[PDB]
């Protein structure tokens, strides 16, 4: 029959995968997260009450670990884009620095794959930015043996966020339609007595410059608050109010995260393959 | 280990030589056939656009060989590029789980992999490299410190070794002899 | 019959008065807050959606303002304790520095008081620290024409906070008993995977050094988080997650604030004098 | 303003002199009786423990006088202390709102209040001080730039003026006169 989903999340960040699966009502049986950022782990630990098994560095996951922790029904992950983006001048490409971490996903993906005779359902997805060289986008497609689909979060959220999505999830190419409760304009994500200048926000990153003064309060311009950044990305309010993180720390975690309504769109077809509440 | 086969059952190996061709090398021991113009060795150097179906139609294969470029020479691609591409093409050439036929693979580096790259190499190929005074990762049943190795690497980099033949000896116990 | 309450709050801070009155279910008709801290005003404005009329400096409130903004049914306030506490070596007493701000309460209290012969209900309350010299405690009692009641937050919260309370509220001298939902021990105020060393915490103030490492997480010492400070004082969680405030900014506002469960104990008898929800 | 009173109805004023006694001063016009050993004037200097009932028990008052210590004197207490205590005792001496009667109050400073205290003094006494070359806050009917006052305050600081009597002239129009 249908049984809960066992998920392996590499480069888990602030546990967006576990968040979306529970928001969909999917019964999460096991969620193994490979994650090294101390503040990021504190978020997924506090906001999900220890339901996430953290295993720290992805390069320490042995073949025996995938067998013991397995079997896995869903393998998601997004390698860091610091050495893969056209923005940073000091790139290290796909093969040096943190760019080489993509192959760790490719490595553990084939370890988690079901054998040929095992026809059990198995899904996976890899995410990375679009601002990568054609030579690195081609090579990622050559290793994952499929082609990515581009889904911009502007269609379903209040910010630009064009990302590539490799994977075998059901209906990844389907048209993206915005849900009812999606905050599609910046004014929807703001707090009280604060006025939004623009309808959408330029792509938000880890740095403060994500215009630079897009809100008016008491007839004076002011930046976005952390609570407003969380609403832009679709996370719950105060999702990053953890571990005494200031404005700069919380924007770092949010700047590298996934757009929650986008991942909800991608993970939605999983409801018909596993148990739900 | 794989179990040995009677001599009358053994057949010529068909090998996949990546990056560095060993056709002339394999003739010296006789795993390859002198004269066979449709050679059993398939040699490719640029594999960036190689798909799984390409290897399958080029297959089957019994030995998969991959090697980094010789010392000095050029950094056409990063040294990690050859290991990742070797690992990707190797999974294409492996026999299916419903076939216990003999299958071997070898990857050798001529002191071109850095300190961090060795850890990646050992993790992907699932074994620590053994030192032969080159380093060899392989499932063949066949099988000095770092400072001297590093300083020697610095001297040659400032300014095509094929000693690996001795590692191919136990492949004679599964395949033909001068054939 | 009963009518909604019209409150004048001098030195409002983070609007603890409005919070307690609404938590008691009392219908708040008008809440005039005198408050100059930008970050503090941002809290009461966002967390209460503009129901608070801010009038900025207390020394600019004229006699005509009390007439126009009036009538008032409740006048609360707590002058700054920087120049009134034995902690600060460089005191300026009750008559210099910020100590003289108490007389601004005394001034506006008599302005808001109903004239003789007006039997309408009128309540008021002044709060200050206990660690003040006897010469200034006597003078405050001489001006407010009553005696203070000492209420320590240790009975109803998880922290020491002995404060003096002048006022004419009904039953201020009654024994303080803790309610059902009061988190009176530190472990009740902590987050997940966080272990409390002590049952109660030393009096929390504006500075970080308030023992200094009272929590254990993953077998390692760590300070209190902002969310945990809010639970200690009885404020709602993320009550200070406003205006990109870091750890130090939120502790500053919380360190000088009122213990919410203590103010609930004091304001509770007001339910029988004004309208309720 | 108050309305003037017929001369045959006027009665001797009873005054409350705080901090600085003006009994010897007030006799110059004759508001008090030279023979009355108790006198209509009640003078207190230390009021830290005076309660509202004390002023009520002392009887009614028509003029309430308060004054800072002279310039050529040490500051036993902060300069703001005299204003706050004057304001507290003044609200005790005011007649009830139900029974109107002529009531006056005066606070005079001998250049002892600084700039910070003047703003507080004017706010509490509800009027800007007028300069008499002293500063006068009072509800009495009728009643040189700082540059001069600031420099004069410095000279005076290096080394009990009673010119304020001229402000008491219209108070004879509400109370009786002795000769
Ligand atoms: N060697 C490594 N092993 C495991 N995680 C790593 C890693 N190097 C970087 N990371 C992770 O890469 C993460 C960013 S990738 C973005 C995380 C994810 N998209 C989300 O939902 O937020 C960082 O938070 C970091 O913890
Ligand atoms: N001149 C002034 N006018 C009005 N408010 C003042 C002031 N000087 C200081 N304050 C206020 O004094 C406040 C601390 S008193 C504590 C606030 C209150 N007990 C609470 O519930 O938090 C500060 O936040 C500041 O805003």
């Amino acid at each position: 029959r249908r049984r809960p989903i066992r998920v392996l999340s590499l480069f888990d960040g602030i546990a967006t995968g576990y968040l979306v699966l529970k928001e969909l009502g999917i019964k999460v049986g096991k969620y193994v997260a490979s994650e090294v950022c101390e503040e990021s782990i504190a978020v997924g630990t506090v906001k999900h009450e220890g339901n996430i098994k953290y295993v720290n560095d992805v390069r320490n996951i042995t073949k025996k670990n995938i067998e013991e922790w397995g079997p896995f029904d869903l393998v998601i992950g997004g390698s860091p884009c610091n050495d893969l983006s056209n923005v940073n001048p000091a790139r290290k490409g796909l093969y040096e620095g943190t760019g080489r971490l993509f192959f760790e996903f490719y490595h553990l993906l084939n370890y988690s794959r079901p054998k040929e005779g095992d026809d059990r359902p198995f899904f996976w997805m890899f995410e990375n930015v679009v601002a990568m060289k054609v030579g690195d986008k081609r090579d990622i497609s050559r290793f994952l043996e499929c082609n990515p689909v581009m889904i911009d979060a502007i269609k379903v959220s209040a910010a630009h966020r064009a990302r590539y999505f490799w994977g075998n999830l059901p209906g990844m190419n389907r048209p993206v339609i915005a849900s009812k409760n999606d905050k599609l304009e910046l004014q929807d994500c703001l707090e009280y007595n604060r006025i939004a200048k623009l309808k959408k926000v330029q792509t938000i990153t880890t740095k403060s410059n994500s215009q630079l003064f897009p809100v008016v309060m008491n007839g004076k311009e002011d930046v976005l608050w952390c609570t407003e950044l969380e609403r832009i990305f679709g996370f719950p309010v105060h999702y990053t109010d953890v571990s005494n993180m200031g404005r700069g720390a919380r924007q770092k975690l949010l700047g590298r995260s996934w757009s929650v309504p986008v991942i909800r769109h991608l993970f939605a077809p999983l409801k018909d393959y596993f148990a739900c509440e | 280990m794989f179990e040995t086969v009677p001599v009358w059952r053994r057949q010529p190996v068909r090998v996949l030589s990546l990056f560095e061709d060993i056709k002339k090398e394999l003739t010296s021991l006789g795993f390859l056939e002198s004269g066979s113009d449709p050679g059993q060795l398939k040699h490719v150097v640029d594999v960036t656009d190689t798909v799984r179906k390409d290897v399958e139609e080029w297959g089957p294969f019994d030995l998969v060989y991959g090697a980094t470029p010789p010392l000095g020479h050029t950094c056409d691609r990063p040294p990690s590029w050859y290991l990742f591409q070797f690992h990707r093409l190797l999974q294409y050439a492996r026999p299916k789980p419903g076939s216990p036929r003999p299958f071997f693979w070898m990857f050798v580096d001529n002191l071109v992999l850095n300190k961090e790259d060795l850890d990646v190499a050992s993790r992907f190929l699932e074994m620590e490299p053994v030192t032969i005074p080159v380093r060899v990762w392989s499932n063949i049943p066949a099988i000095v410190s770092e400072e001297e190795l590093s300083l020697l690497a610095q001297n040659k980099q400032s300014s095509p070794t094929k000693l690996v033949k001795n590692c191919f000896l136990p492949l004679r116990e599964y395949f033909k002899y001068f054939s």
